[PDB]
RNA sequence: CCGGGCACUCUAACGGGACUGCCCGCGAAAGCGGGAGGAAGGAGGGGACGACGUCUGGUCAGCAUGGCCCUUACGGCCUGGGCGACACACGUGCUACAAUGCCCACUACAAAGCGAUGCCACCCGGCAACGGGGAGCUAAUCGCAAAAAGGUGGGCCCAGUUCGGAUUGGGGUCUGCAACCCGACCCCAUGAAGCCGGAAUCGCUAGUAAUCGCGGAUCAGCCAUGCCGCGGUGAAUACG
């Protein structure tokens, strides 16, 4: 029936759900294209879908929040690892030889002092 | 990098073609992290290469980076009062970057207005084994095989 | 010069606060400014009776104050006396009803300012200062403390030539955050200027 | 053809208005309007009865080319007279605009003199 | 460009509103 | 000339916009935060000291 | 610009005694340490030493000063080039 | 509906645990000790008294929040609600 | 939006969790490379943290301080001007010189902070700045506040440009007692240099650079492109 994950990816979250279907996208009430138009790199979403294929098996009802489409985009990704999972724990493998169900530890590292960014240190002349 | 060796990044293969040197030629496009921008810009010229010699882009792409890719220049050597140029090879890791970097410059340097028919006459002629970027792999390995005699000074 | 202070670098690890009382932007800092005056007027009014701590909490509508002191009799007065002497002396001040209470200094050989304080009173008198900081230093470590470290910067001993004196015992681990560390510090002031004394004991890494 | 000068026929009347002196976008966003011409056709696909209803229109709205920098330099010469302090930042050709005049005045005072 | 009050993007750059960035 | 400079912030001067902040514990004006009335230098002082509740190096 | 909903701000002591010099006509050159306010009308044909944080400078108050600043005519400082 | 607000978490923990049990002790409803989000006010000095502004170091006032409602006011609590004890770290609010 | 629930996220406290923990091999060991699991793997990332001392470094102008120095003055008040000058020279920044662009309109997506004489919703007038009203907010609930770049469509068509906005003329809004020197912002007009920059030279190895925007401190105002942070997108390369 009702399947959950959680999206995180560089302040993004995502609640994604998983009912079984022919494989709708509600994102944030809109469709995938409709919420994600004009972006490229907004389709591999669905690719953990593809690499266990139950692409027009389950109706993907998700929201996000916080951080850019792309942000957004990675918890996508994130989310859809996980109701996988937890519908078909043997999902798992094809899953974590394909990293899906990892978060991106990557995040905006904190601004320093001194420097104008993270490493940005102000050009000198000795 | 004096420890270890730095380890290349495992690149995202793209959405379009599954690719990651696609998506490797995409960052030489991309500026200022506006990879959305960069990415038609490639999936245009995708098209346009696409329409004008309707074939498999990715055919005419990776066709286009053989007749770029180079395999041997100088490294500058100040040993004594001169400065050498050794001949060396190039490792594919450096083969693609130095051929993909060389492709993009060349499309930087099309008159026609936007990029994504500069980079289409770019792969295009690439693919065809000319334009400046196939001219830059052929004057550096000319030029690195003009300077053979240093060959034995390689490091 | 490039060292941390340690209390600071230990509030909310280790360390607490030496006044506690919350506050609103409207109040901190009014309520800080009486709260900053009531440490002068209790430390004239308390260094002879070796003062130790300050703990000024607020209540609603006033001052709950500790203050920490080896000599509570010399606090409190003739049995009593100078307490309300300065009970009452302090909520002049304060304004507020200034709730007075004082702590003595169990082992005063291990309350980092009053072992700073007692090696300025020393050194205030002319006493050997490299002599004075082992005499110092040595106490402290004879009182069951797990290190100790002092030093003094300044014209040591009236040259005209500053100085930076120390002299150390035990394990004293500034980095170790759950090594309680009591600071102390002395400004001890000559006739030819001042000298900085700096008490470090370590106690426990708790 | 209009106030002063003639407007680029390859370009749209846009940018030509703005190309007389002394009409900017505003101007040239408004002129269009209140003579009701379409601003997209080009300065070369524009007709006569457009044209002449524009020039004395906009002619007859504003000074812009000579009558403008009548004024300008009226304005400037008029305040070199008075003595002001504004006059003299332009009687000594420096800026006006309490600018930092120690350094970054290239564009009043042009090329450097070391 | 950034620096032009009379561009939107200018009094974007300048955080404010005029003509050309309403509110 | 600092006592009477710091002194005359005290008073209250015939224009409001004269009314400047200076630290109440060392007198500085610049650097001087209107939430403790202290300068930059005070602030760091009292802050070590343990006697600003809350206050503590903010080290995330 | 002052606001021209707020009135044209002019020293008033130093407004006043134009308007005194009004009724004694023109005389009794005035020294003014004011140099923020605006010329009036009335100060026309006036003279004034206007302070230049140093100085009393003498300005004749003609029509074409009359909506400025008094500081304005009364440079506070003074240059002459280099070497 | 009472708030908590203090510079300690444990203090307004042991204050709101304290009170938890409060009106736990003669009435409800006793809502949950909530964490509201931790204002903090962040407080940037140069290190040094004079120049050298890179060097800096970073300060903070953490004023934790904590909540708790009650649905009930049971009177009887009541009387033990204003029957409080209130640490010197804490400041209470007040509703229902 | 409500009732309704705490599921979920989040909020903020306590814990667990990564310890070469485990398997292979090397190694006397230390450890080392491979692998497994694992969210995290070998210092998981980033912080705070700066030893003896060095620089007779900096600071007497934060403070305190020895000493020397002035007392109808070097002290204190007021007024104004200066610290903003300006042939010049250097450092550090911002904006650019364009089509991966610029402009317009619509449409999205954050974080983190701030706010009772402050955020000011919303409304009206006003080209706008802003002004007249005016609720809520007393703070996850009111507001600041729109994120911007992004996406859609339109225009521009290589142009010193619909690039560029410098300067300057004028007309205004606001703060302020007062914006001349010496504020900012709005509007009109003006439309400078500048076609990617010699010698040389800087930073950066990942969510980094680069780019886009957001908040706060001081502050009435702001001369803030600074500073401290916050987030969006988001790289290339490391032979050695
Ligand atoms: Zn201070």
């Amino acid at each position: 029936e009702q399947y959950y994950g959680t999206g995180r990816r560089k302040e993004a979250v995502a609640r994604v759900f998983l009912r079984p279907g022919n494989g709708k996208v509600t994102v944030n009430g809109q469709d995938f294209n409709e919420y994600f138009q004009g972006l490229v790199r907004a389709v591999a979403a669905l690719e953990p879908l593809r690499a266990v294929d139950a692409l027009g098996h389950f109706d993907a009802y998700i929201t996000v929040r916080g951080g850019g489409k792309s942000g957004q985009i990675d918890a996508i990704k994130l989310g859809i690892a996980r109701a996988l999972v937890q519908y078909n724990p043997d999902y798992r493998a094809k899953l974590k030889p394909l990293g899906f169900l990892t978060r991106d530890a990557r995040v905006v590292e904190r601004k320093k002092y001194g420097k104008h960014k993270a490493r940005r240190a102000p050009q000198y002349s000795k | 990098a004096r420890r270890r060796r730095a380890e290349v990044r495992q690149l995202q293969p793209d959405l379009v073609y599954g690719d990651v040197l696609v998506t490797a030629f995409i960052n030489k496009i991309m500026r200022d992290g506006k990879k959305n921008l960069a990415a038609r810009i490639f999936y245009d010229a995708c098209k346009i290469i696409q329409e004008k010699t309707g074939q498999e882009p990715l055919k005419v792409f990776k066709q286009a980076v053989e007749n770029v890719k180079p395999r041997m220049e100088v490294r500058s050597r100040r040993v004594g009062g001169a400065n050498y140029q050794v001949p060396m090879e190039v490792s594919p890791r450096r083969q693609q970057s130095l051929a993909l970097r060389w492709l993009v410059q060349a499309a930087n340097q099309r008159p026609e207005r936007r990029a994504a028919v500069r980079i289409a006459h770019e792969l295009m002629d690439a693919a065809e084994g000319k334009g400046g970027a196939v001219k830059k792999k052929e004057d550096v390995e000319r030029m690195a095989e003009a300077n053979r005699a240093y060959a034995h000074y390689r490091w | 010069g490039n060292k941390i202070h340690p209390i600071g670098f230990r509030l909310g690890i280790t360390r607490d606060w030496e006044s506690r009382w919350y506050a609103g932007k409207k109040q901190y800092r009014h309520l800080l400014l009486e709260d900053q005056r009531i440490r002068g007027l209790l430390e004239k009014e308390l260094y002879s009776a070796g003062l130790a701590r300050v703990d000024i909490e607020r209540a609603a509508d006033n001052v709950a104050v500790t203050v920490h002191v080896a000599k509570p009799g010399v606090v409190i007065g003739r049995g009593g006396e100078r307490i309300r002497v300065l009970r009452e002396e302090l909520a002049k001040l304060t304004g507020k009803n200034v709730a007075l209470n004082v702590q003595e200094v169990q082992n005063p050989n291990l309350s980092a300012p009053l072992v700073a304080q007692r090696v300025a009173e020393q050194i205030e008198r002319r006493f050997a200062v490299r002599r004075a900081i082992k005499q110092a230093v040595q106490r402290v470590m004879e009182s069951g403390a797990k290190g100790a470290k002092v030093i003094v910067s300044g014209r040591i001993g009236g040259a005209e030539q500053a100085r930076t004196e120390w002299a150390a015992q035990g394990r004293v681990p500034l980095h170790t955050l759950r090594a309680n560390i009591d600071y102390g510090f002395a400004l001890a002031r000559t006739t030819y200027g001042v000298l900085g004394v700096k008490a470090y004991i370590f106690l426990g890494e708790v | 053809r209009i106030a002063g000068v003639e407007i680029p026929r390859n370009k749209r009347v846009d940018v030509a208005l703005t190309y007389i002196y002394g009409i900017g976008k505003a101007r040239a966003k408004e002129a269009l309007e209140k003579t009701g011409i379409n601003p997209a056709t080009r300065v070369k696909d524009l007709t006569e009865a457009e044209v002449v209803r524009l020039r004395e229109y906009v002619e007859n709205t504003w000074k812009l080319e000579g009558e403008l920098r009548a004024e300008v330099a009226a304005n400037i010469k008029r305040l070199m007279d008075i003595g002001c302090y504004r006059g003299l930042r332009h009687r000594r050709g420096l800026p006006v605009r309490g600018q930092r005049t120690r350094t970054n005045a290239r564009t009043r005072k042009g090329p450097r003199k070391t | 460009g950034k620096g032009d009050r009379r561009t939107r993007r200018g009094k974007i750059w300048r955080g404010t509103y005029g003509k050309y960035r309403p509110r | 000339a600092r006592k009477a400079l710091i002194e005359k912030a005290k008073r209250t001067p015939k224009f409001k916009v004269r009314a400047y902040t200076r630290c109440v514990r060392c007198g500085r004006a610049r650097s001087v935060y209107r939430f403790f009335g202290l300068c930059r230098i005070c602030l760091r002082e009292l802050a070590h000291k343990g006697q600003l509740p809350g206050v503590r190096k903010a080290s995330w | 610009p002052r606001s021209l909903k707020k009135g044209v701000f002019v020293d008033d002591h130093l407004l006043e005694k134009v308007l005194e010099l009004n009724a004694k006509g023109e005389k009794r050159l005035i020294k003014t340490w004011s140099r923020r306010s605006t010329i009036v009308p009335e100060m026309v044909g006036h003279t004034i030493a206007v302070y230049n944080g140093k100085q009393h400078v003498p300005v004749y108050i003609t029509e074409n000063m009359v909506g400025h600043k008094l500081g304005e005519f009364a440079p506070t400082r003074t240059y002459r080039g280099h070497g | 509906r009472i708030k908590l607000r203090g510079f300690d978490h444990k203090t307004l923990d042991a204050s709101a645990q304290k009170i938890v049990e409060a009106a736990r002790r003669s009435g409800a409803q006793v809502s949950g000790p909530i964490p509201l989000p931790t204002r903090v006010r962040r407080f940037t000095v140069i290190r040094g008294p004079f120049k050298h502004k890179d060097s800096r170091e970073h300060f903070e006032l953490r004023t934790h929040n904590r909540l708790v409602d009650i649905i009930n006011p049971n009177r009887k609590t009541i009387e033990q609600l204003m029957t409080l004890d209130l640490p010197t770290g804490v400041e209470i609010e007040i509703k229902t």
